[PDB]
């Protein structure tokens, strides 16, 4: 139904808008699991200075 | 604050717990002694006196 991958091979505004969003997802992912990796490291650093 | 108990890893309370239990202070104190005892003691006696004497 064809007019559509001459449009998904295509693009302008609305796929470098797309684009853009998809970045910002994959960099909000990357954010969020360096926000929790902070976390485990803290509770570890709780775990020993309790054992001292 | 902390909760009933607290959240759970545990938090934190290995290095507040740990180093605490306790004060500690530690009271180096109040110590007891056996102290120690001496011995007793040198003689067989002699005669010149008594035996006349009596």
């Amino acid at each position: 139904m064809d007019k559509y991958l001459d449009q998904f091979v295509k693009a302008p505004p609305a796929i470098k808008f797309g684009g853009l969003a998809f970045v910002v997802g994959a960099l909000t992912a990357a954010n969020f699991f360096m926000v929790i990796q902070p976390t485990e490291e803290e509770i570890g650093w709780a775990v020993a200075e309790r054992r001292k | 604050c902390e909760e009933p108990p607290a959240p759970a890893p545990p938090p934190a309370k290995p290095k507040a717990a740990a180093a605490v239990p306790v004060k500690a202070a530690p009271t180096e104190t109040g110590a007891q002694a056996a102290p120690s005892y001496s011995y007793v003691y040198n003689p067989v006696g002699k005669r010149d006196p008594f035996r006349s004497p009596i």
